[PDB]
């Protein structure tokens, strides 16, 4: 599902990261990776398909023997070590419409404001159902892309749940 | 947020151990020896939301 | 040196063979499988984003996962060679094992005590 | 293949075959007079030739 | 008993005279104070029980059985008025009526002086739980549950009704007192082989043990809340109460009878240990705990030693408790999403911070953890089985490593990781939930400021 | 408070403090605060609760059980009789065991107090431990959950009928 | 939540200080029985035979 | 692809790559993050054996 | 979900004329609902 | 509902009265029996559990 | 197909009452409810329950015991007689077989 | 009162049985006084040992 393109990019970022775990130090990484870039160079305007799929094929089978058994990872991303860690304070939008009357009466300014957004989301609602049914082909939807909205005062259709989802530090 | 749970927790994980170190029979002991196994799990599951934390 | 896949160290996707023999055939395939992901994402998202909708949105997926792994079961099983020989074996075979482990266990234990040479000086909680 | 099949088969799952089974072969009657009767002539004469129920 | 039986038997009136708005306020008032004289029962001789009459008696045994019974009633109650909320009055009283009715046969079985009296109230039982499950449960599987749970009874009670009158006829009597002093061994031959099964595979099917425990798990997926609590907290209790009784004119034959039924308790144990952590209902997984912990209880009856008695009596009060409150606590979750599905609704303790520290406590206490009632227990009944046996000792360490590997799947599978994001219902735990929850688990942690009361006549 | 004879304990030796340090013994002031803030508030509170308690005097009494028949003098299945032989039985039973936990606090106590010399020091603890612990197997080891005094006699029986015929080939 | 917590704290408290003040007023005020040899010809009551107040009072009320 | 039709009970359930959940991407907008799930799509029959917290059958660098 | 109460189709489980079809009564038809059969 | 009470009251006296004199009856017979034929009723010789050898079976 | 009522939407006891004990949809029973739950399960049976398994007057002898034990051992020892026996019944009382 | 009478009938239930418990024991007096145990010679003004 991948162009050949995509691939080859790909590995390219990955041998690179795998490539500074090995060197951890800047000026050593520096020189290895123009060397690696070097070799991607080398092969840039191959025009025979058959041939540049071996090329990568074979790249990949380098890449595979020369990796970092324990490669750098981003401490957020997947498989890092702070990955996942705040999700226990992420809570949805939705828990305040439980809250008591006097834990609503705390936050009168910001209770008012919420109220607002439920106003857009709820006069918004049927537009953005009927811009989808009349931009979708007959059988359905071939990809998961999704419209913005055309007329003014519109809203892109699917919204709510991107727009006040839980931030990132929530607390 | 939790930061008061964190050291109740910790506490906790104290107290268990010193009846662990000041037990004269063995159930005491197993009292303490248990507790500090299950204090252990609530700790080192701290974030409980990273499913790496959970395991 | 080549990558051998096992049952629980999945071959690489980068080192698959057919990764890269992506025809016509395989491409149409493709777009099919992404196409029933897009038709069921947007049968949830309607619902999911639905301003009134307070409760559960019922997966059948679900259902049909959590009735396979019961309900379904004995209406297609089928008492052959295969599943008389794990029933039997399985089933079976460990209540005989663990009998003959406890009672050859307890027919020598027993044949001490009758000679007094089982010692049992202090034992006198049971 | 223990708690969903096999321990339901053994037990549960034939004793209600055997019961069903046995439930048809006594009332698929054809609501004769005549088969009636001539099974009680085989009554009489097995209780008497077969079981000495006369003596 | 009589200051217990009339008190429970006025009950009735009093549901059906309340107004139409205090149902609930009153059954649960005043079963709450037949709660509180039940112990009274407590006046317990170190060498005599407490023998009221001809027809009724309390031990140390049956006294920890009625308390909980007499306390499970007003919890029942509270935890079902929520579901039946949109029932019609009088099928309302007709749901209290079958309550405590149970109460009633409940108290009245684990008293009976005769065995007779005993099977009689033993299978009174089985009419209004029947009635309770198939009227009142949900699906359309709760026929078939009810059709399980009937005919595994009979099927071994029936024998035991045959057994228990030819006993009558060879002693001649069945008063349990007469029979501690008139009992004669028993020899061995193919007519006691089969007068040992006829007296033990009725309490057997009841504990369940393993291989006759198929209509368990149906049962309780298929019960009501009250249903359920009642099921697991006393009416499995009927058959390890049974046992400890019966066995008492069965010996010496027990010395080699008991030993395939110790393989299949100690080997099943293990199994239902094992399907826990690959269940997929939470109801049923509760379920299938129950069968590994009766599976000890059937051990330690077995091998009939002090120590495996006493925690033969901790264990049963222990579960009763327990799983209760694991039912009371996934029927919470059932009242919101509907389903019983165990990953449906995750990261509970992101939306209900309290309701999650109750299943962490009833989690810690299904495990066992010292010095807990459950632990103390078991821990009994793993003592007098390696006395019985050394190896043992692998079996049960090994279960309970099991055990806590599907306490706590539980606990991490629906408290922890990320909520579901559509499932958007989850209101706030209401008071009653809360109460329901406490009244489980604090009585529970009370009993180990005081064992003694739970460990039975071996004490 | 508790007799002594049921639990004895050896005269105590104490040595007397016989300092070689100019230094002062942190200990000494810390004991000399904890009778001063501690002890003497400790005592006042007591001695206060000790005379309302020497106001109202009243006495409970230890239960004296006067001895019946035996489970050995009973004719078969007379109730009456076995009841009450085996309710003395239970009792006696009981009683046993905490006799064996008496001696085993004596055994404790000991090993405790003797430090390092208990293996040598306490003989006589164990030696008592030994013979009570073999007393106490012999009567009731090996009863059964469903023990009563006419299990406990037929070990009894087949006991001394062993001891007979090992006797009689000696 | 917190009004649950706060419910439970208030009712164990409601019977919980008054029985905890009703204990310590009884043993300071009233204190435990006296171990005594039973006088020559005399039978005790069977509540009697315990030490405590509260005791005695349960097995003369209610055993 | 049904599982063989063999007694064992799976009827027409369908056999999917045995693969554990941690396998999947982990940058998708999947619908049920955590399990890296889709609504909608059909569940593994060993789904709760491949949760991310259990049976992992990643590629490994030996 | 509300309690499920049975359907038509578990109802008509119970209206034929016997409860086990079999090969043998498979002609049986239910006899009239006032036990009239035509002249 | 007055007479449902008085009617089962009423029968069930009279049927208590048979019923009692019956089991009266059953125990008359039974021991006048008992006198007719002493021979096959005879005083079992009582021994002691002193005297009477039961074998013990260990619970190990 | 046939005529049946719709499946009913699932009601929020606190929408209508944000004070709701989750007991009734009356407030006033709704409060009672909370109050004798509250009451008699936690004041009276767990409190004075607690109080009175705590006082319950020497539970199945075993104070009773430690003390006859007590009185024995001070006897037997002062006599000079054995703390305990083997044998449970007098020999002098048994008849032994054959 | 019309509207709480009802909440007399468990604890009436209660005493009622209460007091029918009573009248058992005085059916099984017929070793009062009498076991060997127990047995002892009556006080100047008591009339039976327990009731
Ligand atoms: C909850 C369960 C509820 C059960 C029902 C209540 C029953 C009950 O409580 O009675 C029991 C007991 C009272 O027993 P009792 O039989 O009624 O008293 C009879 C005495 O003869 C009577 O004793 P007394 O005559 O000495 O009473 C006088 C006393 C007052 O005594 C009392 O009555 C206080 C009772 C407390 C209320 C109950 C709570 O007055 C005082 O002087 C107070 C002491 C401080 C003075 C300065 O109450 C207590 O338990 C008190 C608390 C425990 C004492 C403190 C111990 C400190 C902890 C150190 C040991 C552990 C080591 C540390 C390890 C830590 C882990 C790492
Ligand atoms: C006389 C009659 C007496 C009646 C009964 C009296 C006791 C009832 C207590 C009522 C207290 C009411 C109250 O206001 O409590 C507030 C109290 C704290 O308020 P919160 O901060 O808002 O609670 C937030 C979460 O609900 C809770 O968040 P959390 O996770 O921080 O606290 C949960 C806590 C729940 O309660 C606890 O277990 C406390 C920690 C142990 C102490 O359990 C834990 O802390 C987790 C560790 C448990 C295992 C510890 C290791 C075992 C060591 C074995 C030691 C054995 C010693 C020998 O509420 C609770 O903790 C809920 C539990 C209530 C039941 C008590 C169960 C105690 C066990
Ligand atoms: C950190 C360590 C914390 C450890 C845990 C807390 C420690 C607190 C200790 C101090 C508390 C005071 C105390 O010690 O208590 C004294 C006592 C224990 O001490 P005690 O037994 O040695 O004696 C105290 C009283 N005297 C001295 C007079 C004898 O506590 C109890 O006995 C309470 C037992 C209550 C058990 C009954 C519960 C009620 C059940 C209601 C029935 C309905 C439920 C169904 C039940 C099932 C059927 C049985
Ligand atoms: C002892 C059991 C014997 C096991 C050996 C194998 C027996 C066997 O081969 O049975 C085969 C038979 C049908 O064979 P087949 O030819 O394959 O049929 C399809 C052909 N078209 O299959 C049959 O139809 C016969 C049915 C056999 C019944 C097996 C009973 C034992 C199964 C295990 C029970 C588990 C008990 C659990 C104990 C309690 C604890 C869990
Ligand atoms: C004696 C009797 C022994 C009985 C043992 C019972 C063993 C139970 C087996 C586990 C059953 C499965 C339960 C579910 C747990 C699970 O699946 O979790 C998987 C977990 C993943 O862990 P991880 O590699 O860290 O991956 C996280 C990054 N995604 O991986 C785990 O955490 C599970 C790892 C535990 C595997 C068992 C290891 C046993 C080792 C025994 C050999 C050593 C012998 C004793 C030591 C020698 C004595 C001197
Ligand atoms: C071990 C001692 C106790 C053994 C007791 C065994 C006697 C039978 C107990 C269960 C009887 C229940 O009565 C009947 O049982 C069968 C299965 O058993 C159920 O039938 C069930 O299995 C059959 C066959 O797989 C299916 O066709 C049916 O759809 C399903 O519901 C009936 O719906 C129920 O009406
Ligand atoms: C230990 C001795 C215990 C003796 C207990 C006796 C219990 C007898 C229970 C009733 C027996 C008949 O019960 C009947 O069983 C059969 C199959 O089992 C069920 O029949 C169902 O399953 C069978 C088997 O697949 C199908 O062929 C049938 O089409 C289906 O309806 C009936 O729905 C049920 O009504
Ligand atoms: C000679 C023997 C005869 C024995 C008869 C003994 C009982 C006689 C009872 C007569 C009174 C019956 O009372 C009649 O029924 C019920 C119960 O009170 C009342 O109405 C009832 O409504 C609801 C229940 O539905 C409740 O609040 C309460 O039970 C009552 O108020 C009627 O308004 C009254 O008319
Ligand atoms: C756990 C708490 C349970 C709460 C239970 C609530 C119901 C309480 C029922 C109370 C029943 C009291 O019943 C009655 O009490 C009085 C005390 O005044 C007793 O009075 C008698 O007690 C003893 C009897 O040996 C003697 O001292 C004397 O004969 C007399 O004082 C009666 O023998 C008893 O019939
Ligand atoms: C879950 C299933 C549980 C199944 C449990 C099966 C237990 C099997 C117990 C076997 C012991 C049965 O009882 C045993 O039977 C044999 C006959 O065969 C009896 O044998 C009796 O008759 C034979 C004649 O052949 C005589 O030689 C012998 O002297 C006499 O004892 C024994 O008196 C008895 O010891
Ligand atoms: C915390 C509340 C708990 C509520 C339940 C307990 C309520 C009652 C508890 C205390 C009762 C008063 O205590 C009770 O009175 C007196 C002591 O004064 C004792 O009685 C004894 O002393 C009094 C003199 O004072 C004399 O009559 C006599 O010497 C003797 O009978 C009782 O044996 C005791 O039990």
């Amino acid at each position: 599902y991948l162009t050949h393109q995509q691939k080859v990019l790909r590995l390219y970022k990955r041998a690179l990261r795998h490539l500074e775990s090995w060197c951890i130090h800047r000026d050593k990484y520096r020189y290895f990776a123009c060397l690696l870039r070097a070799r991607f160079d080398e092969h840039k305007n191959e025009k025979d398909m058959v041939k540049a799929t071996q090329l990568l094929r074979e790249a990949e089978e380098e890449f595979w023997h020369g990796q970092h058994p324990q490669p750098y990872i981003f401490p957020e991303s997947p498989g890092g070590t702070s990955y996942e860690r705040y999700e226990c304070y992420k809570v949805p939008e939705w828990c305040l419409d439980d809250w008591h009357p006097s834990e609503k009466a705390m936050y009168p300014d910001y209770f008012a404001k919420r109220e607002q957004w439920k106003k857009l989301r709820r006069e918004s609602w049927e537009r953005e159902v009927k811009q989808l049914q009349e931009e979708t082909p007959v059988g359905g939807p071939r990809t998961e892309a999704l419209p913005p909205a055309r007329k003014q005062g519109d809203l892109p259709p699917l919204w709510w749940h991107i727009v006040t989802r839980p931030r990132e530090r929530p607390m | 947020p939790n930061i008061n749970k964190f050291f109740k927790y910790l506490l906790l994980f104290l107290i268990t151990m010193l009846i662990l170190v000041t037990a004269n029979n063995l159930f005491q002991l197993f009292i303490g020896w248990e507790g500090v196994g299950i204090m252990s799990f609530l700790l080192i599951g701290w974030w409980y939301g990273r499913a790496d934390a959970n395991t | 040196p080549k990558y051998e896949a096992s049952r629980l160290s999945s071959l690489p996707t980068t080192l698959d063979p057919a990764e890269y023999d992506i025809s016509s055939e395989t491409r149409k395939a493709q777009a099919e499988r992404l196409a029933i992901r897009s038709r069921l994402k947007r049968e949830y998202q309607l619902q999911y984003y639905d301003p009134s909708r307070r409760g559960v949105i019922e997966d059948p997926a679900l259902v049909r996962w959590t009735y396979a792994r019961s309900a379904n079961i004995y209406p297609n099983f089928r008492p052959n060679t295969k599943t008389s020989l794990l029933g039997a074996l399985f089933g079976i075979g460990p209540l005989v094992f663990w009998y003959y482990v406890f009672k050859t266990d307890r027919d020598r234990k027993e044949k001490l005590i009758q000679e007094g040479k089982l010692d049992r000086t202090f034992n006198i909680s049971y | 293949l223990l708690d969903l099949i096999w321990l339901e088969a053994i037990l549960p799952k034939t004793i209600s075959l055997a019961q069903m089974k046995a439930s048809t072969l006594v009332t698929n009657q054809k609501g004769l007079i005549k088969l009636y009767f001539l099974s009680f002539l085989i009554t009489i004469l097995i209780s008497m030739i077969l079981f000495n129920f006369h003596e | 008993m009589l200051k217990y039986i009339i008190p429970t038997i006025m009950l009735m009136p009093l549901t059906w005279l309340s107004k139409n708005n205090m149902i609930w306020v009153n059954s649960t008032a005043h079963s709450l104070l037949i709660s509180f004289t039940s112990l009274l029962l407590m006046n317990q001789f170190g060498d005599n029980s407490l023998n009221f009459s001809l027809l009724f008696f309390s031990d140390s045994l049956s006294t920890p059985l009625l308390i909980l019974t007499m306390w499970l009633l007003p919890l029942m109650l509270m935890a079902s008025q929520h579901h039946l909320s949109k029932e019609n009055l009088t099928r309302k009283k007709l749901f209290i009526t079958m309550l405590i009715s149970l109460q009633l046969f409940l108290i009245m079985t684990f008293t009976a002086m005769e065995l007779i009296l005993f099977y009689i109230l033993f299978e009174a039982t089985l009419v209004p739980t029947l009635i309770i499950i198939t009227r009142w449960g949900n699906q359309t599987e709760r026929l078939n549950a009810g059709l399980y749970f009937l005919f595994y009874t009979l099927a071994g009670s029936l024998p035991l009704l045959v057994a228990l009158i030819y006993i009558q006829n060879t002693v001649g009597s069945l008063n349990f007192l007469m029979l501690q002093y008139w009992v004669q061994p028993v020899h061995n031959s193919w007519s006691n082989v089969f007068m040992w099964l006829a007296c033990m595979m009725a309490f057997m099917v009841k504990m369940p043990l393993y291989g006759l425990h198929l209509w368990l798990p149906k049962a309780h997926v298929e019960a009501p809340i009250a249903g359920s609590m009642v099921l697991a907290a006393v009416l499995l209790k009927l058959g390890g109460y049974g046992m400890l009784r019966i066995t008492l004119i069965l010996n010496p034959m027990t010395d080699f009878m008991a030993y395939p039924f110790i393989m299949l308790s100690l080997w099943g144990m293990i199994m239902t240990s094992s399907i826990c952590l690959r269940q997929t209902d939470l109801k049923s997984l509760i379920a299938y705990s129950s069968v590994s912990h009766m599976a000890l209880v059937i051990v330690a009856i077995l091998i009939q030693t002090p120590w495996s008695y006493m925690g033969a009596t901790a264990l049963m009060i222990a579960h009763g408790l327990t799983s209760s409150m694991l039912f009371c606590l996934a029927n919470s979750n059932y009242e919101r999403i509907h389903s019983r599905t165990m990953i449906l609704a995750r990261g509970l303790q992101t939306l209900l911070p309290l309701m999650a520290t109750w299943w962490l406590l009833a989690s810690l206490t299904n495990l066992a953890l010292p010095p807990t009632i459950n632990l103390i227990g078991e821990l009994f009944v793993v003592m007098s089985t390696f006395s019985w046996s050394n190896i043992t000792i692998i079996l049960m360490g090994v279960n309970m490593v099991i055990t806590a590997l599907y306490s706590l799947y539980m606990l991490i599978m629906t408290q922890r990781g990320k909520y579901t994001y559509h499932i958007n219902n989850i209101s706030p735990s209401f008071t009653r939930e809360n109460a329901l929850m406490s009244l489980h688990i604090l009585p529970l942690l009370l009993l180990t400021l005081n064992p003694k009361i739970i460990l039975g006549p071996l004490y | 408070s508790w007799d002594k004879d049921v639990y004895p304990e050896p005269p105590r030796r104490t040595p007397a403090p016989s300092p070689q340090t100019s230094l002062p013994n942190p200990i000494t002031y810390l004991t000399k605060a904890f009778d001063l803030l501690v002890d003497r508030p400790v005592t006042l509170v007591r001695e206060f609760i000790e005379r309302q308690h020497a106001k109202n005097k009243y006495y409970y009494y230890h239960r004296e059980f006067r001895r019946v028949p035996d489970i050995t003098e009973c004719q078969e299945k007379d109730v009456l009789c076995m009841f009450e032989a085996e309710m003395q039985w239970r009792r006696d039973y009981k009683v046993d065991q905490e006799i064996v936990n008496i001696i085993q606090e004596r055994l404790k106590a000991c090993q405790q107090r003797e430090g390092e010399s208990h293996r040598q020091n306490c003989a006589k603890e164990l030696e008592q431990f030994t013979q009570v612990v073999k007393a106490y197997q012999d009567r009731y080891h090996d009863l059964g959950a469903h023990y009563s005094a006419r299990k406990c006699l037929a070990k009894q029986k087949q006991r001394m009928l062993a001891e007979r015929k090992a006797a009689k080939e000696a | 939540d917190k009004r649950f917590l706060k419910l439970l704290r208030f009712y164990i408290l409601l019977t919980g200080i008054p029985v905890a003040i009703g204990i310590t007023l009884i043993n300071v005020f009233i204190g435990e029985a006296e171990l005594a040899e039973i006088p020559e010809g005399y039978v005790p009551e069977h509540w009697e035979y315990f030490k405590h107040p509260i005791s005695r009072w349960i097995a003369r009320t209610f055993f | 692809e049904p599982y063989p039709d063999d007694g064992t009970g799976y009827g027409d359930y369908p056999k999917l790559p045995d693969r554990s959940q941690q396998e999947r991407d982990p940058w998708y907008d999947w619908d049920h993050p955590d399990l890296r799930l889709n609504w909608g799509e059909p569940m593994h029959w060993d789904l709760d054996m491949y949760i991310r917290n259990r049976v992992d059958t990643s590629p490994t660098p030996v | 979900a509300r309690q499920w109460q049975p359907d038509v189709e578990w109802a008509e489980q119970y209206g034929g004329a016997v409860m086990y079809p079999t090969k043998e009564t498979a002609h049986w038809k239910p006899p009239p609902w006032n036990d009239v059969d035509p002249p | 509902q007055l007479l449902y009470i008085t009617s089962f009251v009423f029968v069930g006296y009279y049927l208590l009265k048979r019923q009692d004199y019956m089991y009266a009856v059953r125990d008359h017979d039974m021991f006048s029996y008992i006198k007719s034929h002493p021979e096959d009723f005879p005083e079992k010789d009582k021994k002691t559990y002193g005297e009477v050898f039961e074998e013990f079976h260990p619970v190990r | 197909r046939w005529q049946e009522d719709p499946e009913p939407e699932d009601e929020n006891l606190y929408e209508k009452n944000p004070d709701s004990h989750g007991y009734d949809k009356d407030p006033a029973v709704d409060i009672w409810n909370m109050r004798v739950v509250f009451f008699f399960g936690f004041s009276i049976v767990l409190v004075l329950g607690s109080t009175f398994v705590a006082y319950l007057p020497d539970y199945r002898m075993q104070e009773w015991a430690r003390r006859e034990a007590e009185r024995l051992v001070k006897y037997r020892e002062a006599h000079g007689l054995p703390i305990m026996e083997s044998n449970c019944f007098d020999p002098s009382k048994i008849q032994l077989p054959e | 009162v019309r509207d709480h009478w009802v909440h007399v009938l468990v604890p009436m239930g209660f005493v009622f049985g209460y007091y029918l418990d009573r009248k058992n024991d005085e059916k099984l007096t017929a070793f009062r006084n009498k076991s060997l145990l127990y047995k002892r010679e009556l006080k100047p003004n008591e009339e039976v040992t327990w009731k």
